[PDB]
């Protein structure tokens, strides 16, 4: 119970210190989270559905809601139009521009529209954004902003920090131990994708559950069973539902 | 041949210099801090005066902003990005309203055959010693032969 | 003078170079530098509500996730993304022991089925890579026949001077008799056992008719690409559509890209009732609404639970049914284009909530022949007729915020994020690969145009500056941190 | 006396539960080939005995280097093993070389006469061939450079695999 | 160098 | 304000680096291609992207000189009024090589 107030007490003044303030955007209060600014979106993967409609729309939405977070004048959002390489997956869509805006991230590179044979005469008035037609390789990239409009009314933006700023907050023990994980971790994913595209099982299908037919119910209702291994299968047992050394 | 191609629905029609004034900016603003432009290269100097024909009063917002903030403690590319875009930003300011100009200052080169020892010709356009710029090149044009 | 044999030792052997295809999770700086990056944020967000991107994975036009940013970034396929469109397209396979009595272990063609080099991967591919991967024109043998040129429609016509009769079974003449009425008859060959109907004068039928639709060029998925490769049983093939099988590959290769090989890992460290699924799609099991709508009516042989793979939330079912095998929160957004995002939404929510602790958010759509043609009626697509008058070729009429643009093209496929809490992610040891921050969802206001886009995401900078004479503390980063 | 009890309970089984009578008794049989049989398990990395794929290029070519190599005698058990580790260190440079036609460091199989300096130069080029794990496509062109014909069968035993009594016995 | 109108005296 | 055609002005040819000098120095220019693909279409587009200089524009046009019923159509492009179809142009220069 001081554990859940510990993590009451950061959630209230570092992840969602502006939940209740009206003087605060959900979208500066976000970055504001890991002390960015909005000075710190450095990409917007735009929808960019090659639409007169919509890049017109998205370009002055965005604009709009840079203008009103007092983005610094001269500091554009790098714009990307991913759908002209892969096309518009209707339910995939805003999949495929997070997953490039995350490699964005990484990376720190930004793609360039390649088909922006020419940019609307009417997207000059948005200068705080940019429309490149060529990748640049940046020093770094802070966050990227994903928007994507469907229809009947559905605008959405999910808005993507790199992970360094997750790093942190958080001490150096639990960092180099998180290290370690990971490195071990690459090389078993290493080892199976390896095995996996060459002999053609990278989907295992499951034909088993964790659970037993006769312990599916009693692992439903312990939030505290979890599984152990044994014959190279992850399974669960008996021993570990209901336990008395679980709870210690 | 006579076959008429023409169609008023295939011209491509470019006007968005004040998009790709910006691209290329920011292009040669990071060139410089990965070490890929130097201020004394001559390539340099022809993509700034084409940055400073396409100068538009938002486009010195958009340069000073990434000089201003440009952070000099993450090395000494940093530090000539500084120089070199405040440098440009200064042009651009006095360039700005006035007319985009064509001034080539492509470095002059002439022809050389060289019939090498294996016995392979090669002709290479190579850079004049007497002749580097236009203002030579006119000078000597004027000189005849 | 000197021989043949001295001379040749002159020359040097180079080496011949292959790919070193790697996993490569995010690299981590060290704390040190990391500590630089950001200034003194230290222990100051909760753990358990930061939500972080572990894994991510596409089926799309240009392949996986690895090989889609290598032509986004790039434009060209490196040596070991080119194997990897040669693996996914089936130019390649991975032959192990004897080849033609040889002992063999390396890529094989799969046409011919002789060892290519690995440069000459990229040498002898890169134009059937390219040709059949991406923006191109429809493929019928990936859509079941479908030729957009011939796209076929039926024509009721009443018959004017009644048909001879032919010849069929029991209940197939008694069914005519039972449609037809008086305008058709039906008479049982005492010699077989088995009728003639006869269509008569007034009886309508329906004659098949073309017509050249004007949307030839869509996103497929690489021609070649199939799920045999990936490990998918054919009994999966088989019975589900291939949405879902898109939806397969690209969850377990998110998995994957979160380093997770087995997904009943995730109940070591969570429970089995906090791993959901909050992916979907905005029209998903478009193949089997095609089955039970138009397949039907056709009686045309088709599947019998057709019905449960055209739901849209069947295909998160698919993933819990073959890979997780979880009890946590099962959510589908339908959200049309936003959908994916407002996946990404929900999973959030349902992660800060506490439902869950994994949850897959993604999106997921298939191109097929009625979606293509009811989104050209609603002048949602470009012209694939007028984009070839203008000159433009399939690879250049997909144009964002061009000048030119005369509307979107339609693509198929799927992507999945595994997405997680921040403190899970660092017990788990997997890669975060990005923070998500931020993501709202808005509908924009009264209207009477269903497609027509709308500012009501402008909300999500919504903010109030009347009264700036005292500055907010709660932005000040040190005056929370001592609160 | 290992190989009387290895071909008493495994060899003599039909070929359908032979891979998995391996598998149960994987443990016993590695630790029995380490300590007691000629061939030692090939797999070792770095705190513990462990498989062939869990192995870094690195210490894959050092294991190859210490069970073929011999450091008393300064020379190779048979010239066919050097070749085989020359075969295999070209596979290696083969996969750290992003396609630059560059020069291979090993230009004649008889700069390997004295191995261990040029394993220490050939993987200080290569500082991260120490670090990655052998990929499955070089790992099992490792087991066709260990079963090539007309060479001399490796003294290890690299897999536990089917052909584990043509690798034991051999 | 970078540093636009110039004078001519001798042409 | 200077208003120029340019014909035979192919990659690699002087018609075409007097293009780049032409729209270093803002002219609008229509130029002439007889092979019209996307790599010529592309070269222009990068051309324009490099040497653009404010208010230059850039027409890229399939013509062919060797028909007379694209000469004549070609001028009508240029000079006829946007409302027509066409530029409502006003050539200051004419450059046929």
């Amino acid at each position: 119970e001081s554990k859940r107030q510990v993590s009451d007490a950061k959630k209230q003044w570092g992840n969602s210190f502006y939940k209740s303030d009206p003087r605060i955007a959900p979208l500066r209060g976000a970055l504001a989270a890991f002390n960015l600014t909005i000075d710190d979106i450095g990409v917007a993967s735009f929808h960019g559905t090659s639409t007169v409609a919509n890049d017109k729309n998205e370009s002055a939405t965005i604009n709009n809601m840079m203008k009103h977070l007092g983005r610094s004048e001269g500091n554009p959002v790098f714009g990307v139009f991913q759908k002209y390489l892969t096309g518009h997956p209707k339910g995939a869509a805003g999949a495929w521009m997070l997953n490039g805006a995350i490699q964005i991230l990484e990376s720190g590179l930004v793609p360039g529209n390649r088909n922006a044979d020419n940019v609307d005469k009417l997207l000059e008035q948005y200068e705080y954004v940019l429309y490149p037609s060529r990748s640049i390789q940046t020093d770094g990239i802070k966050a990227v902003s994903v928007t994507s409009f469907g229809f009947g009314q559905k605008g959405a933006q999910a808005v993507v920090v790199h992970p360094d700023y997750l790093f942190a907050v958080l001490d150096r023990s639990t960092y180099e131990e998180y290290a370690t994980k990971v490195s071990a971790r690459n090389k078993k994913t290493y080892r199976y994708m390896h095995n996996a595209i060459t002999r053609n099982t990278m989907f295992v299908a499951k034909d088993k559950a964790p659970y037993s037919d006769e312990l599916e119910q009693p692992v439903y209702l312990d939030p505290l069973a979890r599984v152990e291994e044994n014959k190279k299968k992850l399974v669960f047992s008996d021993k570990t539902i209901q336990s008395s050394q679980s709870y210690v | 041949g006579i076959q008429p191609t023409f169609s008023a629905l295939k011209s491509r029609t470019y006007d968005s210099y004040w998009n790709w004034a910006r691209q290329d900016v920011l292009s040669m603003y990071f060139d410089i801090i990965f070490g890929k432009l130097t201020s004394v290269d001559r390539e340099t100097i022809n993509q700034c005066i084409q940055i400073m024909n396409r100068a538009n009063p938002t486009l010195i917002k958009f340069m000073q902003y990434h000089i201003d903030h440009c952070p000099e403690y993450k090395g000494e590319t940093y530090k000539l990005a500084k120089r070199l875009g405040q440098q440009l930003i200064d042009n651009c300011k006095q360039v700005l309203t006035e007319d985009p100009v064509y001034k080539d200052v492509s470095r002059i080169t002439g022809p050389k055959t060289k019939v090498s020892a294996k016995g392979n010709i090669e002709y290479e356009e190579t850079q004049k010693d007497s002749v580097r710029k236009f203002e030579q090149y006119v000078y000597e044009m004027a000189q005849g032969g | 003078v000197n021989g043949d044999n001295v001379d040749a030792n002159y020359s040097k052997v180079m080496v011949e170079p292959r790919a070193n295809m790697k996993f490569d999770f995010p690299t981590l700086k060290s704390y040190d530098e990391i500590k630089q990056i950001a200034p003194e944020l230290e222990g100051m967000l909760d753990l358990e509500n930061v939500v972080v991107v572990t894994g991510f994975a596409e089926v799309g036009p240009w392949g996986n996730s690895r090989t889609r940013w290598e032509m986004e970034a790039y434009g060209e396929f490196s040596l070991e993304g080119a194997i990897e469109m040669a693996w996914i397209m089936g130019f390649i396979k991975y032959h192990n022991g004897n080849l033609k009595g040889k002992p063999y272990s390396g890529w094989v063609d799969a046409k011919t089925q002789t060892p290519i080099d690995e440069k000459d991967i990229k040498s002898k591919y890169e134009e059937e890579i390219l040709e059949h991967s991406g923006i191109r024109l429809i493929e019928p043998e990936l859509f079941n026949g479908y030729d957009p040129k011939k796209k076929q429609m039926i024509q009721e016509v009443v018959v004017q001077h009644d048909l001879e009769p032919f010849e069929c079974s029991k209940e197939t003449a008694e069914q005519y008799k039972h449609e037809h009425g008086e305008k058709c008859e039906i008479f049982e060959i005492e010699e077989s056992g088995e009728y003639t109907v006869r269509i008569l004068k007034g009886a309508t039928l329906y004659v098949p008719k073309a017509l050249r639709f004007d949307r030839l060029v869509a996103g497929q998925i690489p021609t070649g690409w199939d799920a045999r490769t990936y490990g998918i049983p054919e009994d999966t093939i088989s019975q589900v559509d291939p949405i879902t099988l898109y939806v397969l590959v690209a969850t377990v290769e998110a998995l994957l890209s979160a380093g997770i090989t087995d997904p009943y890992e995730f109940y070591k460290y969570v429970h089995v009732s906090e791993v959901g699924n909050c992916s979907g799609s905005g029209m998903g099991g478009v193949s089997a609404l095609r089955g039970m709508f138009k397949d039907r009516y056709a009686d045309k042989p088709v599947q019998n639970d057709i019905l449960q793979e055209s739901f849209i939330n069947t295909m998160s079912a698919w993933v819990n049914m073959l890979l997780l095998s979880s009890s946590g929160p099962i959510k589908t957004p339908v959200g049309a284009c936003a959908t994916a995002v407002e996946s990404v939404d929900i999973g959030i929510e349902t992660i800060l909530s506490g439902k869950a602790k994994v949850v897959l958010v993604g999106g997921y759509d298939d191109f097929q022949e009625e979606g293509s043609y009811e989104f050209a009626n609603m002048n949602a697509t470009s012209n694939s007729i007028e984009e070839f008058k203008h000159g433009r070729t399939p690879k250049e009429m997909s144009r964002p915020t061009t000048t030119t643009r005369n509307g979107f093209m339609e693509a198929q496929g799927s992507g999945i994020q595994v997405i997680m809490t921040a403190d899970l992610a660092l017990k788990m040891g997997v890669p975060i690969h990005a923070v998500l921050a931020m993501t709202a969802t808005a509908t924009d206001k009264i209207g009477r145009s269903v497609p027509a886009p709308g500012k009501g995401i402008l909300t999500t900078a919504r903010e109030h500056h009347g009264n700036l004479k005292y500055p907010s503390p709660l932005l000040n980063i040190e005056y929370r941190k001592r609160q | 006396m290992f190989w009387k009890e290895l071909d008493d309970t495994i060899f003599n089984l039909p070929k359908n539960k032979l891979l998995d009578a391996l598998n149960k008794k994987r443990d016993h049989i590695i630790k029995k080939l380490n300590n007691d049989f000629q061939k030692p398990w090939f797999g070792k990395n770095a705190n513990g005995v462990c498989d062939l794929q869990e192995m870094t290029y690195k210490e894959v070519a050092n294991r190859l280097v210490e069970l073929m190599y011999v450091k008393k005698s300064h020379r190779w058990i048979d010239v066919s093993l050097r070749n085989m580790y020359g075969d295999f260190l070209r596979r290696v440079e083969e996969r750290f070389t992003s396609s630059a036609g560059t020069v291979s460091l090993l230009q004649n199989f008889n700069q390997l006469n004295e191995p261990e300096q040029f394993t220490a130069d050939f993987f200080e080029k290569f500082p991260q061939a120490g670090k990655q794990l052998i990929s499955e496509e070089d790992c099992d062109y490792f087991l066709m450079l260990a079963a090539r014909p007309g060479q001399k069968p490796v003294p290890f035993v690299p897999v536990l695999d089917e052909r584990f009594e043509f690798f034991f016995k051999k | 160098e970078i540093e636009d109108k110039t004078s001519i005296i001798q042409p | 304000d200077k208003y120029v055609l340019v014909t035979g002005a192919g990659a690699g040819s002087i018609g075409a680096e007097i293009l780049q000098g032409l729209i270093s120095g803002g002219a609008k220019v229509i130029v002439t291609t007889s092979r019209f693909s996307k790599k010529v279409t592309e070269y222009y587009q990068n051309m324009y992207a490099r040497y653009g200089a404010a208010g230059s524009t850039l027409i890229v046009v399939p013509f062919n000189q060797g028909s007379k019923q694209d000469v004549d159509a070609l001028v009508q492009y240029i000079y006829d009024e946007p409302k027509k179809g066409g530029l409502g142009w006003d050539l200051d220069a004419i450059i046929p090589f």
